[PDB]
C-alpha cells in the first residue's frame, strides 16, 4: 500500500485547516485556530487501490520557515489554496509556486490550485477566470473552486493529487 | 512566560499537532492544552496522558502530572521536541 505526502499551503484564513478536516473527519470547523503544523493520516480507496494519505496542514505565516523547507522537500503533491473573497490570498500564491519548483529543481510537481469558500458568492472578489488563468499559466495546472463549509470539491482536491503522483 | 513549540502525536486519531506549551508549568497544564487542541474529537479524553517515546540513552515514560514540563528534557534528535498522547486508564 502506497503512502502519499500531500501539503496544503496558502496564506492565513483561506481554509487550509477547514478543507483538511472536512476531508479527513467529515465536519466543518467554523472556528479559526491558528495552525503551526498539523498532519492527518487516512486510508482511502483511490482508483481501486488502497492509499495511505498523509496530509500536512501548514501555517499561513512566514514564521516557521525552517519547517517550510522541510515540507516542500518531502511533499509529493501540493494544494495551493486561496480564498475567493480576498484578493491578496490569490496574489500571494505565485511566490509560493516558484519556491516549490526551486526546492524541487523541476516543474513536474503534482499541484492543484484551489479557490476556497465558493459558498460565499456575493462576497466574491476573485473570479473563476482569474484562477483558470493562473492555472493555465502554470503549465495547465489542475484547478478547483471548493467550499469546505458545503463540502463541495473537497475530496476531489486530494484524489487528483494522488492520481497525478501515479502519473 | 514564553512558550515552546512541541509536536504531539495522537495515535488514536492518527494526527500530529504543533502546539505552544509552557515548560515552567505543570504537565497537567500541557495535557489540558492538548485537550483543547483536539476540540472534543477524542473519546474518553481524560484517560489519555502525555507520553515521552524511547530515544537514545532513555527509555519511554508516561510523564507525571504533578511534575513540571521543563523537568523532562526533550529528545534532542528532532528539530522539534516530540511527545505522544496515549491511553492509560
Ligand atoms: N464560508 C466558508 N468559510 C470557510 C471555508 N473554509 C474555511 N472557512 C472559515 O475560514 C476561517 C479560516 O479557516 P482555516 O481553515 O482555519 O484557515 P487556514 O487557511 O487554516 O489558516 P491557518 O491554518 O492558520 O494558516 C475559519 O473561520 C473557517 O470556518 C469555506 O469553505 N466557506
Ligand atoms: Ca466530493
Ligand atoms: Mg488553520
Amino acid at each position: 500500500m502506497r503512502e502519499y505526502k500531500l501539503v496544503v499551503l496558502g496564506s492565513v484564513g483561506v481554509g487550509k485547516s477547514a478543507l483538511t478536516v472536512q476531508f479527513v473527519q467529515g465536519i466543518f470547523v467554523e472556528k479559526y485556530d491558528p495552525t503551526i503544523e498539523d498532519s492527518y493520516r487516512k486510508q482511502v480507496e483511490v482508483d481501486a487501490q488502497q492509499c495511505m494519505l498523509e496530509i500536512l496542514d501548514t501555517a499561513g505565516t512566514e514564521e516557521f520557515t525552517a519547517m517550510r523547507d522541510l515540507y516542500m522537500k518531502n511533499g509529493q503533491g501540493f494544494a495551493l489554496v486561496y480564498s475567493i473573497t480576498a484578493q491578496s490570498t490569490f496574489n500571494d500564491l505565485q511566490d509560493l509556486r516558484e519556491q516549490i519548483l526551486r526546492v524541487k529543481d523541476t516543474d513536474d510537481v503534482p499541484m492543484i490550485l484551489v479557490g476556497n469558500k465558493c459558498d460565499l458568492e456575493d462576497e466574491r472578489v476573485v473570479g473563476k477566470e482569474q484562477g483558470q488563468n493562473l492555472a493555465r499559466q502554470w503549465n495547465n495546472c489542475a484547478f478547483l473552486e471548493s467550499s469546505a463549509k458545503s463540502k463541495i470539491n473537497v475530496n476531489e482536491i486530494f484524489y487528483d493529487l494522488v492520481r497525478q503522483i501515479n502519473r | 512566560a514564553s512558550a515552546v513549540v512541541v509536536r504531539v502525536g495522537i495515535p488514536d486519531l492518527q494526527q500530529t499537532k504543533c502546539l505552544r506549551l509552557d515548560p515552567a508549568a505543570p504537565v497537567w497544564a500541557a495535557k489540558q492544552r492538548v485537550l483543547c487542541a483536539l476540540n472534543h474529537s477524542l473519546q474518553d479524553a481524560l484517560n489519555y496522558g502525555l507520553f515521552q517515546p524511547p530515544s537514545r540513552g532513555r527509555a519511554g515514560k508516561f510523564l507525571d502530572e504533578e511534575r513540571l514540563l521543563q523537568e523532562y528534557p526533550p529528545n534532542l534528535d528532532t528539530p522539534l521536541p516530540y511527545l505522544e498522547f496515549r491511553y492509560k486508564r
